[PDB]
């Protein structure tokens, strides 16, 4: 199974690469998402960068090409790689991918053009020669040949595909979003309004019955959305994406029988200056898990527990099939079902704004006896069902609370289990050899019938344990948790699991006596810790501050973190003086044709550009009618125009300037135009600089709202080129046939 | 029959011309403008213009009297209008790429300039650029336990922010918010140089003022086990 | 028309009164709702208390039954009132209003049995002369007779109202929720999901349909809602209550008609102790538009807006009826529409995520000719049509964007209109004297067709002014600003409004000479402050710092709060000891008769009880089966048992206490009980202590899940009492009947 | 035909019993009990026993051999189960009002107690009850500019909060936040008396410690307009 985070190294400052992946290996993933943009490391038709340098002023010295570096980094940490290495990219970035050369080299991009392909060929042989030793490293696992190209022509796909099976042999390749494709697997890219259910159970029972045999995955599920300039808003456009919709998402994607899943945004971070799509903000945050700052926002906690569960149960849950043979008994939650080889999985899903309460019938008996499966609002809980915990005598028949986490200690299989506070879960515990006995700490209730233990468990603020025993000397010790507490459990080593309050874990020291972990802690991270590991601890100290220890099982420590610990602050530095310089604006000037891109004069990057039109007028104002505007249209993105040296108007792709400053003979234009990037699609050129003109006057204003719909089809499919067709359109012909 | 021309179809409208004699540029409105372009196909009569990249002077493609305009829309919206103008005007062009202070490096050192008091009225200076250049005392180790936001209030403006000669990002009158992440790289222990190009864009425009606001102060606590 | 909040005087401190119902006065309510708690005012069948004064050990000494104090002091506000005095309150209160002793009294509650009804007439009389004077001063505007009696008798709501309508003459009376009544006037309670819209509008239209020529109102609409424990969770139940949501619903209502509103909690506050329904919280934040703790949230500021523009448009909103003549351009947002004697609204509302851009059809022709509608996601815009602007020359024929205020000033009508950053929006302004000029400050574009000037504005962070001048000398000022200014937008006086950044304004002193208002500051507040108004400001300071001015027209001001005056902090306070005392637990002890409710041995208060039981055993001990457990059965919501002083269990209703401590001879058994409410419905008799009794053993468990379910009809209606069908059930017909 | 009994209706079940000497205790289940309650009628047999109060001993109305349960659930959920005693046992009773510290108004003044550490351990103490009394300082004068919540991080406990003697709220291990809002009227400049009457519910309880968080602190600053 691959569970991802989407962690863009160049949206991430080099130094806090470790500090968002280990955040990333920290709440379960197992694979690192990236795309790895051809813009990014070729800006300017010249070499392939590959390393911590940079020549823009835009992109700071922190921001790096140095994916060699962050794979061995994410292979230091464990995490595999999905290489998304795509001519494009999409991703809300500077041409979507395409490094703003190749608009003067090819007029019909993310096609088989030999003036766009040929460029792709050299791209291709640059990245896939960095990620060969990671490749065989088997570090990066995948590579996703381009985002997106939802029209279908199999032949560009496949070239693209081919030029990765020739230079990786064996590796997995694959398409964002072609739903035309035989023989390269697709993905899907699932990001639903909140609540609408309806569309995303239909786009996976859509795409799970694809591509008979061929690898499944949500290469892009929703953890958040971008925001804007000109029509976005503060978290996302969107405007927010509850935390509890993407889990919804996630748990619903593996009731469904989806086990790949990427989160797309994981962190976000921030776009490098004018690398960023256009009308895109700096902040790519994306209200994604971590946020752009590095702040583990509701929603990586909630990720945290179904990547934990999948790591957890990954034997049970790659056994999984179908089945469809377990009913509800109350039609207030929805039943997704999975049978498997040593065990069951049922996700009952409320997506009302109600409690819950569910009983499941499994073989013509209602399961959870003593109490109700309580189902959360907005919510979708993972029943475990019918698990034979492998190599053990032990059966789980059910758990009515959520299991995060199993693992193996010795005589000792230890299982982590949650509710909210006050939830009553019940947990049923079969025993092949018999249960010997049951020990138990806190509120936990024990009826036993025959070669069943049956627990009965109050969920609160702390652990409940119960240590089943069999007659063979192996133990089950189940450790019932309230859900933040599960939420803020960490496994920083596989002998150390930590059960806490803390809001995060960080990095470890796992030595051969004294381990040492980076501890973060927040205003609620105090109280008790609770450490699940076979070594035998003598101590625990926080910053040379003794915590005092019990030893609640011969696997179990419990200690407090005192509440004097943590502090709650949040300051603000302002400046000593503030101090203003005027820009003579002009450096030194080159001559440009009108209307010309300046990307047709060698101007690759996009930012701040000064124009300076010597325009001419004479007699010819007399013949200018009485509104009396001039008009700069057709621009790239941004202008403020000076006339004569006097402001004059500003604004996006279209300026009408009030004309008072003009004269007979040479008139002096400035137009300070800021490009914010290029659009993101991958199709369309839509020039840097002024493209268009300046004109004089407004005659009229013909107003086109009076439409006739056709009702024309697009041919889309395995034979369709949207480049060619862009370049040739055929609605040519049902124009002339009305 | 339809207003809106706002989803997938071939849409078509006719419009009527005098003379020939003025310039017709069709605008595709703010409607038809998104970070992923809309694949919108013009014809001007049965003549393709193009994928409407913005703004186009259709002028070649329209004969007098009746024309037609098509759109084939695949993907987005659109709300066209044609502006009828008297006269494109003739004039020689030259550009430079950025500005005077940036290709200078005035975001790692600028010259001295005057000091303003907080409340920095710009839009007298509107049509300029002007270097808002500041310090402010971190007096802390930076890190990742408690990243710092730059706030800038202001109104009327394009503003970068560089801070330490890094640039951080840029903010608008119509960005969704008014706070940059500079990360734990950029910021320093004593002084910050956090300078400003404002390129100024309106008769009223101004910045108020600058604050780095920590996010939040987390404790990183080093936890220890003995064996 | 009717503006309101509920703000309940019993859960609010009485210092925090008029800190809280200036709160509701500052975001445009212009009308108190509350409760009147029968039970807070007659709690132990003596004497009704109506003062300061309390004799409870759980309720604080500044908890107040003062309602003649709350009453005046919404007098002193101008805040109108509705009283809801009912027997019955619901309201998540101890038994939902009722004192504890009416069930020693009365089988047959909310009805017109003797024993029951006597006590209402008593509450009647009571509460109705304690209200007389500040009915016959017009503070109080209208009673309720009580909270949702949905099942119909008009009997027993007839009398409630006829009580009503002899001890106070010429009075609006009504219900709740009852949908049977003729005479009376009935109101509703919109609780819907979050974008469940099909509900909200059915059950409108469904309401505004019934009762022709009654009084219509949302009595209760979705502020929020409350916390549990047991089955509860963080904000609310629910779990969460977008401010996008209420506010959607809010200019929903008004754009289906319903122009009085009351926003159930504005501000929730606090349960005093004991007074709370069964498993409620001591928070009654009820996720409220002001918290518990007096913080202005999201949803305040939101509310804030909507009612604003209920009195600042007051006019034209009461001259308002359906029309159904404007038409939407494009499906992308719902249109709600109204028609008036001197102007009109469109309500486009987009409940989708995705930005929506529109064009409205007036008459034969779309009206924002060179902007759309911006219709931002998850938002219902009120744009405004046709507004001839009472006694002037102005008719404002569109404006794109939101009016927040209409106010006038001598010569110049003001209005304030609002957009998000980078929107544009176009006001059209109609002059039937004709445009004499328009004066502007900021980024306005004049466009002037004949009697027309149209003005297009890029909305900032910050006021753009249009001074649009009549030949008359009638002057309209527009004042556009961002949305985030004009939720922060104080008329803090009828000549003074504050448009700001600024958190709350508060109390104020409007001398004749140096005018005083009450800022409170938060770390946004800071930036610029524009004061409209008649009054000459010769200077503004804050704090005695002197704060620069600019007169940017006759009735405007500019100045500045620095950055500098503002501070953010959060500081936590620790014990500097912990001490423990055991409690004895038992003072005294008096018999009770087994299996007997306390109420019934004259204990109506909830809370702490301790029961000792001197359970006799013997020989039968040995005729005890192997299970050995004792249950504590039916019993009042919590208990802490202990046999033989030796711990045994705790839980809710039911303990299954192990009965490993019993003897033969006396056992002596202690039941900490602790009883947290009665339930708020107002039908069942629910008793506190233990009703059930104390049990041996477990023979076996008949689980109880093949129903037969038989389709059986109540006979809801206007001659039903639902207290009547409770006491004398006539399912035993059909029961006998199969 | 139904399992679940959770939706307006009349159902029907059918049971057997033995012997009529056992006790047959009707639970309502945990699904039953909610804030405002559910209008759910029970009959055992053709014979009406009332509205469901919560658990009810039936063994009244049934008899040897089979029997029926009818439930008109007019609004709400249940789940019923029957469970089965030996006996019901005699006994005499009596109550007490409160506790005796409660009813010495301990929460005003207690006596002088034992000094604990921060992480006070209550289970050995179950099925009593412990007032924990603590002193906070609050060095500022208390305002709803700057509001103060007590959170209290515990297990195993219902605990009761009084501040300077005035009765604050409940808190239990079922609550949905630890957290309660004390007033600017409850609070004291200099030290506060926080008490809290722990009812020690399980034999792992404990409180590991009190805190009084500032929400936020807002500056009110009375601004002032000359005329």
């Amino acid at each position: 199974t691959l569970l991802c985070g989407e962690i863009h190294y160049f949206r991430v400052p080099k130094h806090l690469w470790r500090d968002r992946l280990l955040k990333l290996k920290r709440a379960g993933g197992n694979c690192v998402s990236t795309y790895i943009p051809w813009n990014w490391h070729d800006p300017r038709e010249k070499v392939v960068n590959f390393t911590d340098g940079t020549s823009q002023w835009h992109v700071a010295s922190y921001y790096s090409r140095d994916l060699a570096s962050f794979l061995e980094l994410a292979g230091e940490l464990g995490l595999r790689v999905i290489a998304r290495p795509g001519p494009y990219i999409c991703s809300e970035w500077d041409s979507g991918g395409h490094p703003n050369w190749i608009y003067t080299k090819a007029m019909r991009l993310r096609s088989l053009d030999p003036g766009y392909f040929k460029h792709v060929v050299e791209w291709y042989n640059s990245v896939l020669n960095i990620l060969k030793p990671y490749v065989e490293r088997e570090i990066v696992i995948g590579i996703q040949v381009e985002n997106e190209y939802f029209w279908g022509n199999e032949k560009y796909i496949e070239k693209l595909a081919e030029i990765v099976e020739e230079k990786l042999p064996g590796v997995l390749v694959f398409t964002n979003e072609d739903p035309y494709l035989t023989r390269i697997p697709n993905t899907i890219d699932l990001y639903p309004s909140p609540w609408d259910m309806r569309q995303f159970d239909d786009r996976l029972r859509s795409y799970l019955s694809s591509q008979p045999g061929l690898f499944k995955m949500i290469m892009e599920l929703e953890g958040g959305w971008f925001k804007s300039s000109r029509y976005g808003y503060y978290p996302t456009n969107r405007l927010s994406i509850p935390p509890e919709w993407t889990e919804i998402l996630l748990k619903t994607a593996v009731g469904m029988g989806l086990n790949n899943i990427n989160i797309y945004m994981f962190h976000g971070g921030s776009n490098p200056g004018y690398y960023t799509a256009k009308y895109l903000a700096s902040s790519y945050d994306f209200e994604a898990c971590i946020r752009e700052w590095g702040e583990l926002s509701e929603r990586y906690y909630r990720v945290k527990r179904v990547f934990t569960f999948l790591n957890g149960f990954q034997e049970l849950v790659t056994s999984l099939k179908p089945g469809e043979t377990v009913k509800t008994a109350s039609t207030c939650s929805e039943l997704l079902q999975r049978v498997g080889d040593h065990g069951k999985i049922a996700v009952l899903r409320n997506t009302g704004d109600n409690l819950c309460y569910q009983r499941l019938i499994n073989r013509g008996e209602i399961i959870p006896m003593w109490t109700p499966i309580r189902v959360p609002p907005r919510y979708a809980k993972i029943v475990l069902l019918d698990l034979v915990v492998e190599g053990t005598p032990f059966k789980l028949v059910y758990t009515s609370g959520e299991a995060l986490l199993m693992k193996r200690l010795g005589d000792t299989v230890v299982m982590i289990i949650y509710g909210d506070h006050g939830e009553y879960t019940e947990t049923a515990v079969e025993v092949e050899g018999g249960v010997l006995d049951v020990d138990i700490q806190g509120d936990v209730l024990i009826r036993r019938e025959g070669e069943r233990a049956y627990l009965v468990v109050n969920h609160t603020h702390g652990e409940h344990l119960a240590i089943v025993k069999s007659t063979r000397g192996q133990n089950l010790l189940l450790i019932f948790t309230c859900r933040c507490r599960a939420e803020k459990t960490w496994i920083v080593d596989e002998d150390l699991v930590l059960i806490s309050n803390i809001y995060y874990i960080g990095d470890s020291r796992i030595d051969e006596g004294k381990v040492v972990i980076n501890a973060e802690l927040d205003e609620d991270s105090c109280g008790r810790l609770l450490v699940v590991t076979s070594r035998e601890i003598e101590a625990i100290s926080l910053e040379d501050l003794d915590l005092d220890l019990t030893r609640l099982s011969k696997y179990v420590y419990a200690t407090h973190i005192p509440l004097s610990m943590c502090r709650s602050g949040k300051n603000t530095y302002h400046p000593l003086e503030y101090r203003l310089l005027e820009d003579p604006v002009f450096h030194t000037l080159t001559s440009i044709n009108p209307s010309s891109p300046l990307l047709k004069n060698g101007f690759y990057e996009n930012g701040i550009y000064v124009y300076r039109l010597r325009l001419h007028l004479d007699k010819k104002q007399l013949g200018d009618l009485l509104d009396k505007h001039l008009a700069l249209i057709g621009f790239s993105d941004y202008a403020v125009v000076s006339i004569n040296n006097e402001y004059a108007g500003s604004g996006y792709h279209y300026i009408e300037m009030s004309a008072d400053s003009l004269r007979e003979g040479v008139n002096e234009v400035t137009v300070i135009l800021e490009s914010t990037g290029h659009p993101n699609d991958g199709l369309l050129y839509v020039p840097n600089g002024i493209y268009g003109g300046v004109y004089l006057g407004r005659v009229g204003e013909i107003r086109l709202y009076k439409w006739r719909k056709t009702g024309f089809e697009i041919p889309y499919g395995p034979g369709f080129d949207l480049a060619e067709f862009i370049a040739n359109p055929e609605p040519v012909i049902k124009a002339l046939q009305e | 029959e339809t207003y809106s021309v706002d989803s997938p179809g071939l849409y078509i409208t006719e419009f009527k011309v005098d003379d020939l004699s003025r310039h017709y540029v069709l605008d595709p409105g703010l409607e038809f403008y998104y970070n992923h372009y809309y694949r919108i196909l013009l014809f001007v009569n049965k003549v393709y213009v193009g994928p409407l990249i913005g703004p186009i002077d259709i002028t070649r493609y329209l004969k007098p009297g009746v024309n037609e305009v098509a759109l084939l829309v695949e993907w987005g919206v659109v709300n066209p209008v044609i502006g009828v103008y008297q006269y494109k005007v003739d004039g020689e062009w030259f550009i430079q790429e950025g500005l005077h202070g940036l290709i200078e490096e005035w975001f790692r050192r600028s010259p001295r300039g005057e000091t303003a008091e907080p409340p920095i009225l710009l839009g007298d200076k509107a049509g300029r650029v002007i270097w808002v250049n500041t310090v402010i005392p971190y007096e802390k180790e930076p890190t990742s336990s408690s990243p710092v936001k730059l706030e800038v209030d202001f109104w009327g403006c394009r503003i970068l922010v560089f801070v330490n000669g890094e640039f951080i990002g840029r903010i608008s009158d119509d960005s969704p918010e008014r706070e940059l992440y500079v990360p734990e790289t950029a910021v320093r222990r004593g002084l910050n140089n956090i300078t400003l190009l404002a390129i100024v864009t309106s008769r009223s425009s101004g910045i108020r003022g600058l604050r780095l606001k920590e996010t939040y102060v987390h404790e990183r606590k080093e936890i220890v086990f003995k064996l």
